[PDB]
RNA sequence: AGUAGAAACAAGGCC
RNA sequence: GGCCUGCU
């Protein structure tokens, strides 16, 4: 109901009607990236400079109807002045902390299921067992190794169709996945995330990260396993070796 | 033939078919019979779908015209007439909502009663072959298929015909209308067989017009056209042309190697001129501290109250008077500014609660001291052209200045220990691995070594001052603000303590660019008389403000106590980089830990404890008139920390240029000392490159003097 | 006793303590005003290194151009751009012979990419010079403006959605009598053929800031949008070629560079017997970009693309053809001050052609006098050579050809050489039975380099015995030695947001521990200092302290409200549990089991009004410009929390005549959000097609209402309402 | 850098000895039953006031002038810059 | 004045 | 005096 209604409201005004009519689907990306905002050259300097202002961050308009304009002593939490090239409003950082102490609460039980990679890292480290540190010269030789320890033996494009069919089943188009490994992955990640309401985009991004294999060139000495490379900073050094066995093994 | 589609069919269908024509990118002028055939297919699709509605029952309600109501459901909903992306969108949506099977090709319609697809195709040939043809094109299909053909016959599997027969009479009447209208036209010489499935195209990227002429002007000197040059390139083969030109080329084009020996390198020449002055934003070696011995932590507390309490701890105030003038400004303004600061500090002391941040009055005194309303007003060139004085901004090499001995002593005392701990580090996760325990022990050793160091005190001073200045500039852009220089340490006894070096008055700070300058005036207490090294205080105005009595065995000194007052400035980039001075600790201690690890790779054991306690091994860390002096690892830590701190304090382009062009020569000298037969192509050029970076910066000149001393001691 | 750190090198070798010689703890040098002086100096220097060439006047642009190719051979060691066509063609032929099938294959993959590439690939770029407004703007904005102008002028082939078609339209625009542009102050202005040619062939010049390692500032250039597609295709070909060359090091990272350097040094020295001596030259090329003539790149590519479809050759040749006629905008201008009348003025650079020279100093006066003859419509012709490393990969190809030309099969002498080339820098290992052989080999290498327009910087180069050398701030001494002073500037708060900054800092510490041999205790100190700076920057202190800030009240109440305070994030004033073992774990997941369910739910709430995600590309990618290197992107692990807000934008557009761009931004974003709600996959996979917005949106409304009734919330009343509303918007679009 | 020590030998207690090393510099010693001991560079406690270190940069030589010798000075005395081979001193 | 260094800041524009 | 902006 609503969606077509703001569609009609947009088409009511002449300029947006022209934009909707003359613009083709292919140009979607271009106009979506059409912005006057330059990409910052020195982010640290301005982040240290903007945070000294009042209302340094930006938030959706809806914040004006969930968080009061001021806190107990009267420190303002949000302003009604919109951003430069968006309908979002500039708000103070307190509106963040406020949201974490009296804002609406939900059931975050499914975030562990979504962010599978990070929670698997935590579980692997929690059950790890350290050993003695041995001091001897390490011959670090540079090798190509896979960093992602949960890659399902799929490439970027190879798993992209799987991700769409898992999250966006209707926009798949011609592709119907042939490999049965992809079939089982789709089934599992479909039944697992059937009602998760985090965001389609973040779900797709994390599925891409988990399933897609990624490789990088690093100086290693021993190890060479996927689980042993994520902790390469902790097990191998310039003149010391720290024996380690992740919780998985 | 196109006249037929001009005449008969309605607009809607003809533009739908024209967009379907554009879909796959073939042109309509070459073969139009496909257009007519598929537009008739689309027409039968409509005429078969429309006029067919359903209500909550099955048994579709058929109405010649949809009456105004909510009961406008369509019996058959069309697939084709849409783009491939949307056709597959509808296919997938129907499959996911109906729980049916996904076909591999494009259907034409969907129906509810039987909950499935219809692929309508009316071909010229008779049905009973085309049907099974498209059937074997589609794999294991449950979608029912139904086709007509011009003779008027119908067929389908399951003997199934999904709706009214009068509609099918409609279809075949339409069909024979088409047929015996082409009869008047006469198209069957090709109508039965006009499409054979042609798909081919050649990509054409032709250079022509102006862009061709440009190609004719981007060739070697003796070529006339891109065609000729490409023909020459294709016909070109290697026939020893590099050798001919190498032989013909003059022999003066050479890269002769000049041997680099011990007697080759000469000392770097330093610029000559007036002595070098002080550039720091605060006093480093001549600072004085007024303290309260409070239990508050670094960030804990309120600045103004702490400053006032510290200043009340000192007795012996005198009416201030000029001792050493600025030599270029108006010292009475500095005097009046100091008295104004004192008066307003008392004014705060009187009232109820000390404000967290105070704003000062904009008197003419600080208007001059902070450089207010001095930027020339911006105008247009068309209005100022006849002014003779109008010229460019002064753009020339900076003034030349010779090195002085004060920077050496300042660095010397910047590496000395102190009676306080100037670093209170944060918390870290409790160490769980033995390597983490080793790291923590190493870190504790280095913290014990460097915390009691003037370099750490300078780091904290700079970080706090720049943080406060940046925050005030970003908050109080318009109005002058008072900020007391505060630094909190911990005594040997363990009691926490605060220290007040002085005050900073920040001025207008409407900083847009990263290079825009915010001006402030800094006042700092000290005991060092400025009458002994005046050239180091060229830009300072120094007053006499009191007398101090520090307990000494020579009765009690009752020394004078002066106020160094100056106008300084910074910028957003400078403030940001000065508030990250704590990475000097990193740089230094990373270097020391690299030393320790490299040495411990030799002996298979951690070597930190004996390095820091036994102090047997020592590194050359300075030269005395007797000779080169070596110090323990802790002294090396402090020296490197001081070097990094001074790099962060006296940073400038001269420093970067000299560092690079002297690292080159240092590598060459190291190669010489390693017996690697080093050689150079133009050493004079490298020397000139190094010597052009030394202009007026005390730090870079001191580094150059150190480099000359290192060369003199090396090469032996 | 006087302390002197440099004397430390008398006991510790120079490379083992080279980190001390990198003053990367202070503010790097920045430029303050115009870059016009540097642009003029660079143009004059590029034109006078090729003075002995031949002059011509382009019949299209009417600008003077200097062709030095096949010019007189140099007779001195000064820089020279007199490259010889036959010599370079022979070098490329030998490169092909030593690597058969390189050019044909690379051309095949490049042809595939060019004929399947899309227009949107041009949006994935940083600032570009939009000619519609004569100023630098984001790549997407400039592309959109150029497409709009083309469509308004009648060039609508780009509607095919293919980059090749966009380039076809671009070339067709060159043959138009009169184009039209829009300006706001809206006014429609007409550009004739020559003016549009110069506007499409021009470059925008700026001054490079944050450049550490030199006393003087330099100038850099940014091209337009008409020429970026050809550049993209040419660089794709060059990258595909260099990936097949082991002597190149430009298309790889740092660790790969080190590995290849070690391999080449071991190969050269190990194969050398006791009789052969080995020497390493640590060479830098003076005026690398100013001496590389685009015509020679045209020759190299036309030799590479031999026996290939003519359209491929044409599309790959268009780029150097435009660079050979490239123009450069002088810059921002010059600012004058009058102290007698106490005023300042800013004259644009376009007046340099006619403005009198009384206001300029001697140096600038002479520079303007020398560059004036080349001024055409406020921009200077820069035909002789490249401006700033636009063809990095082709330059690397030429250098690799030079390196391979001494494989001992072409030297025809006892001496031989090899090494590694990365544009403007190289390491050359030369072996020969005697010092005379080494001298002859280096002399011939230098001479051959001078025949290709490449000069070796004698002042910044030195030769020693193999085993010790330098390459791009990587110091090799019997094995590469860590520096850690190049990455020091990256140890602070990045400046993206709270969660992003935390994750980026911990990940940077981890990486520098893995690669740059950062010590354990040093890493712990870095973690402590980073946490301190992070808390002091975001006003998020431990909460149990009495540090009054603008955010210390809410943080303190959250602290007192929470029961398990160990689960609070550092952003919310909680303890830091990070350590050397936890540097690879996001903060949210490390504290997940310690958080209270109320705080956990409030933190990670999808409905939070702070989190905003635009595209799959910008989810967890942060662009950090590394010190002493080109802009780079990093993947940082982070959980989408309420702290993932995006900061405020500039907001200064409101005072400029270009104020309508914000309204267009808002309307485009509203339409894009509506489309995304209609097409959820719009962000992850960019939609493709040739239909218009409203068609897809209305038709999908039809179908989705239908099916969501066939099972879902919709009702007949609502479904029919949607159907007739779709009809209403249909008839509205009709009129 | 190569180094050669001279001037060691057998001496009486309370005697004197001038070590010289042909090539910052100094002198360390090694008793038969131990590792290295610092002598001079600054002098150690066990040898201060008795022993004097000096150098002639024009001769490229560092000297150690030992006086009022004790039986506990009996060691191989090594010069350094790089380490010499050491010269035997027996008191 | 001051910052800074091959050109700039020492607020800008709009009424 | 009143109001706008701080990488456009």
């Amino acid at each position: 109901m609503e969606r077509i209604k703001e569609l009609r409201d947009l088409m009511s005004q002449s300029r947006t009607r022209e934009i909707l009519t003359k613009t083709t689907v292919d140009h979607m990306a271009i106009i979506k990236k059409y912005t006057s905002g330059r990409q910052e050259k020195n982010p640290a300097l301005r982040m240290k400079w903007m945070m000294a202002m009042k209302y340094p961050i930006t938030a959706d308009k809806r914040i004006m109807e969930m968080i009061p304009e001021r806190n107990e002593q009267g420190q303002t939490l949000w302003s009604k002045t919109n951003d430069a090239g968006s309908d979002r409003v500039m708000v103070s950082p307190l509106a963040v902390t406020w949201w974490n102490r009296n804002g609406p609460t939900t059931s975050a039980v499914h975030y562990p299921k979504i962010y599978k990679t990070y929670f698997e890292k935590v579980e692997r480290l929690k059950h790890g067992t350290f050993g003695p540190v041995h001091f001897r010269n390490q011959v670090k030789i540079r090798r190509r190794v896979d960093i992602n320890p949960g890659h399902a033996d799929l490439s970027a494009k190879e798993a992209q169709d799987v991700i769409m069919e898992v999250v966006f089943p209707n926009e798949v188009g011609a592709r119907i996945l042939t490999s049965e490994s992809q079939l089982t992955i789709t089934k599992e990640k479909k039944e697992e995330l059937q009602d998760c309401k985090i965001s389609p985009l973040m779900v797709a991004y994390m599925l891409e990260r988990e399933l897609v294999r990624k490789t990088r060139f690093l100086p290693v000495a021993g190890g060479t396993s996927s689980v042993y490379i994520e902790v390469l900073h902790l097990t191998q050094g310039t003149c010391w070796e720290q024996m380690y066995t992740p919780g998985g093994e | 033939m196109e006249d037929f589609v001009r005449q008969c069919f309605n607009p809607m269908i003809v533009e739908l078919a024209e967009k379907a024509m554009k879909e796959y990118g073939e042109d309509l002028k070459i073969e139009t019979n496909k257009f007519a055939a598929i537009c008739t297919h689309l027409e039968v699709c409509f005429m078969y779908s429309d006029f067919h509605f359903i209500n909550e029952r099955g048994e579709s309600i058929i109405v010649e015209s949809g009456d105004p109501n909510a009961l406008l459901k369509h019996r058959f909903e069309i697939i084709e007439g849409r783009d491939r992306t949307m056709a597959w969108t509808v296919v997938n949506s129907i499959c996911n909502t109906t729980g049916a099977e996904k076909p591999k090709f494009l259907p034409d319609l969907y129906d509810y009663k039987e909950n499935r697809f219809i692929e309508i195709g009316v071909t010229r040939r008779e049905v009973h072959i085309y049907y099974l043809e498209k059937a074997n094109k589609i794999k294991s299909e449950k979608t029912h298929i139904h086709i007509f053909s011009f003779t008027g016959e119908e067929m389908a599997t399951k003997a199934d015909y999904t709706l009214d027969e009068e509609s099918r009479a409609r279809i075949k009447t339409r069909l024979f209308t088409i047929r015996q209208e082409m009869a008047s036209r006469g198209l069957w010489d090709s109508f039965r067989q006009s499409e054979r499935g042609e798909e081919t195209i050649e990509e054409r990227f032709e250079i022509t017009g102006t862009m061709r002429r440009l190609a004719d002007q981007s060739l070697p000197p003796n070529f006339s056209s891109l065609e000729n040059f490409r023909a020459y390139v294709d016909g070109f083969e290697p026939n020893g042309y590099i050798e001919g030109k190498l032989s013909q080329m003059s022999k003066e084009v050479n890269a002769r190697i000049e041997p680099f020996l011990k007697t080759t390198p000469r000392p770097l020449r330093l610029p000559d001129g007036p002595p070098c002055s002080q550039r720091s934003k605060f006093l480093l070696m001549d600072a004085l501290k007024l303290s309260i011995e409070d239990p508050s932590h670094e960030g804990e507390g309120i600045p103004l109250y702490d400053a006032i309490k510290c200043m009340r701890t000192f007795f012996g105030w005198k009416e201030p008077n000029v001792v050493k003038p600025h030599e270029k400004g108006i010292n009475p303004n500095y005097l009046l500014a100091w008295k104004q600061v004192l008066a307003e500090l008392q004014d705060i002391e009187n009232e109820e609660k000390i404000p967290k941040t105070k704003n000062m009055k904009k008197t003419s005194q600080l208007k001059w001291a902070l450089g207010e309303n001095m930027a020339p007003e911006k105008v247009d060139f068309d209005d100022c052209k006849d002014v003779s004085d109008l010229k460019q901004y002064d753009s020339d090499e900076p003034e030349l200045r010779s090195l002085a001995s004060w920077i050496q002593s300042e660095f010397n005392k910047a590496c000395e220990l102190t009676d306080s701990s100037w670093i209170e580090l944060d918390e870290i996760g409790e160490d769980v691995a033995p390597i983490e325990h080793i790291a923590s022990m190493r870190r504790n050793y280095f913290t014990a070594e460097v915390s009691h160091c003037r370099a750490t005190e300078y780091i904290m001073k700079g970080v706090y001052i720049n943080t406060a200045l940046l925050n005030a500039s970003c908050a109080a852009m318009d109005d002058f603000q008072l900020i007391p220089m505060i630094s909190k340490c911990r005594t040997k006894e363990g009691r926490r303590k605060t220290n007040l070096y002085g005050f900073i008055i920040k001025g207008r700070s409407h900083l847009r660019n990263d290079t825009d300058v915010v001006n402030f005036v800094s006042m700092e207490f000290s005991l060092t008389d400025p009458r002994l090294e005046p050239h180091k205080w060229e830009k300072y105005c120094v007053l006499e403000i009191g007398d101090m009595l520090l307990r000494s065995a020579i009765g009690q000194v009752s020394r004078p106590m002066f106020l160094y007052v100056r106008t300084n400035g910074t910028s957003k980039i400078k403030m940001k980089w000065g508030m990250e001075m704590r990475r000097c600790l990193l740089q230094s201690l990373q270097q020391i830990e690299s030393m320790i690890e490299a040495e411990s790779s030799v002996k298979e054991k951690d070597m930190t404890k004996e390095f820091f306690e036994n102090k047997s091994e020592t590194w050359p860390i300075g030269e005395s008139p007797k000779g080169v002096e070596e110090g323990s690892i802790g002294k090396v830590c402090r020296t490197l920390l001081a070097k990094s701190v001074f790099n962060s304090l006296y940073a400038s382009p001269q420093l970067e240029g000299f560092s690079a062009e002297s690292r080159k020569l240092l590598l060459i000298v190291q190669a010489l000392r390693d017996n690697l037969e080093p050689g150079t192509f133009d050493l004079g050029g490298l020397y000139e490159a190094i010597e052009e970076c030394l202009i007026n910066d005390p730090w870079v000149l001191l580094n150059a003097s150190w480099f000359n001393s290192f060369l003199t001691h090396a090469l032996r | 006793m006087d302390v002197n750190p440099t004397l430390l090198f008398l006991k510790v070798p120079a490379q083992n303590a080279i980190s001390t010689t990198f003053p990367y703890t202070g503010d790097p040098p920045y430029s303050h005003g115009t870059g016009t002086g540097y642009t003029m100096d660079t143009v004059n220097r590029t034109h006078q290194y090729s003075e002995k060439g031949r002059w011509t006047t382009n019949t299209e642009t009417g600008a003077p151009q200097l062709n030095p190719i096949d010019g007189p051979l140099p007779e001195d060691n000064e820089p020279s751009g007199y490259a010889q066509t036959d010599c370079v063609l022979e070098a490329m032929a030998f490169l092909e012979e030593s690597h058969p099938g390189i050019f044909e294959n690379s051309c095949l993959e490049t042809m595939e990419v060019v004929q399947q590439t899309r227009v949107d690939k041009l949006t994935q770029g940083r600032q570009t010079y939009d000619w519609t407004l004569n100023r630098n703007q984001p790549a997407a904005t400039a592309l959109a403006n150029t497409i709009e102008v083309f469509r308004s002028n009648g060039l609508t082939a780009n509607e095919s959605g293919r980059l090749i078609d966009f380039l076809k339209d671009v070339m067709e625009s060159m043959d138009k009598e009169e184009m039209e542009i829009t300006t706001h102050f809206k006014k429609k202005q007409r550009l004739n053929k020559r003016s549009y040619l110069i506007r499409a062939l021009t470059l925008n010049t700026m001054t490079k800031d944050a450049e550490r390692g030199k006393l003087k500032r330099r100038a850099i250039a940014t091209p337009g949008m008409q020429i970026r597609g050809f550049v993209y295709f040419v660089e794709t070909l060059a990258r595909s070629i260099c990936e097949k060359l082991e002597q190149s090091g430009l298309p790889v990272g740092g660790n790969e560079k080190k590995a290849k350097l070690a391999n080449v040094v071991r190969k050269m020295m190990t194969n050398s017997q006791d009789t052969e001596l080995s020497f390493t030259i640590t060479g830098d090329n003076t005026k690398w970009n100013e001496n590389q003539n685009p015509r020679m790149f045209l020759a190299m590519i036309t030799y590479i693309t031999r026996n290939q479809p003519e359209w491929f050759r044409n599309v790959l040749s268009i780029a150097p053809i435009m660079f050979s006629n490239k123009m450069a905008r002088l810059g921002k201008g010059y600012m004058f001050e009058s102290k007698s009348m106490k005023l300042r003025t800013q004259i644009p650079a376009e007046m340099l052609a006619s403005i009198d020279l009384k206001y300029f100093n001697d140096s600038t006066r002479k520079k303007i006098e020398k560059i004036r003859p080349l001024l055409i419509d406020g921009t200077a012709s820069l035909s002789p050579g490249m401006m700033m490393g636009m063809f990095n990969m082709l330059s690397t190809v030429l250098g690799v050809s030079i390196l391979n030309l001494g494989q001992k099969r072409y030297t025809k002498t006892t001496y031989w050489w090899d090494g590694l080339q990365s544009s403007d820098d190289f390491a050359l290992i030369v072996n020969a039975p005697n010092h005379e052989g080494i001298q002859a080999g280096v002399d011939r290498f230098y001479r051959t380099c001078k025949l290709l327009g490449i000069n070796m910087s004698k002042k910044k180069s030195y030769i020693n015995r193999t085993g010790t050398f330098e390459f791009t701030s990587f110091f090799y001494r019997y094995g590469f030695v860590a520096n850690f002073s190049m990455e020091l500037p990256s140890f602070g708060v990045s400046g993206i947001n709270e969660s992003a900054d935390m994750s980026i800092g911990v990940t940077v510490i981890k990486n520098n521990m893995i690669n740059n041999d950062l010590g354990p205790a040093t890493a712990q100190m870095a973690l402590q200092l980073f946490i301190k700076d992070y808390r002091y920057t975001y006003r998020c202190h431990r909460g149990d302290t009495q540090i009054q800030t603008r955010r210390s009240f809410e943080i303190k109440k959250l602290w007192e409200q929470t029961r398990s305070k160990a689960g609070l994030l550092v952003s919310d004033g909680g303890p830091n549990l990070y350590n050397i073992r936890n540097l690879h774990i996001p903060e949210v997941c490390l504290k997940w089991e310690l958080m209270d369910e109320d705080y956990q739910g409030r933190l990670c709430n999808p409905l939070n009004p702070f989190v905003s995600h635009k595209e799959i590309e910008s989810v967890n990618n942060a662009v950090m410009m590394p010190a002493h290197g080109p802009a780079k992107n990093m993947e940082y692990d982070a959980v989408a929390t309420t702290h993932s807000w995006i900061p405020k934008r500039n907001r200064s557009i409101l005072n400029t005549s270009q104020r309508g761009i914000l309204e267009d931004e808002q309307m485009y974003q509203k339409c894009c959000n509506l489309f995304e709600k209609f097409f959820p996959s719009s962000s992850y996979r960019r939609p493709v097609g040739i239909s218009s917005m409203v068609e897809a949106m209305v038709s999908r409304a039809r179908i989705d209402a239908r099916i969501d009734f066939e099972s879902g919330r919709i009702k007949k009343e609502e479904f029919a309402e949607i159907m007739k509303i779709c009809s209403t918007i249909e008839e509205l679009r009709r009129q | 850098v190569q180094l050669q020590e001279s001037g060691g030998g057998l001496v009486q207690p309370g005697g004197s000895l001038r070590l010289s090393c042909a090539a910052a510099m100094g002198w360390y010693r090694q008793v038969p039953g131990k590792e290295r001991e610092l002598v001079a560079t600054n002098f150690a406690d066990s040898a201060r006031g008795r022993f004097t270190i000096s150098r002639g940069n024009a001769k490229n030589t560092v000297y150690l002038q030992m006086n009022n010798l004790k039986p506990e000075d009996t060691a191989v005395y090594y010069c350094w810059s790089t380490w010499g081979q050491g010269t035997q001193v027996t008191v």
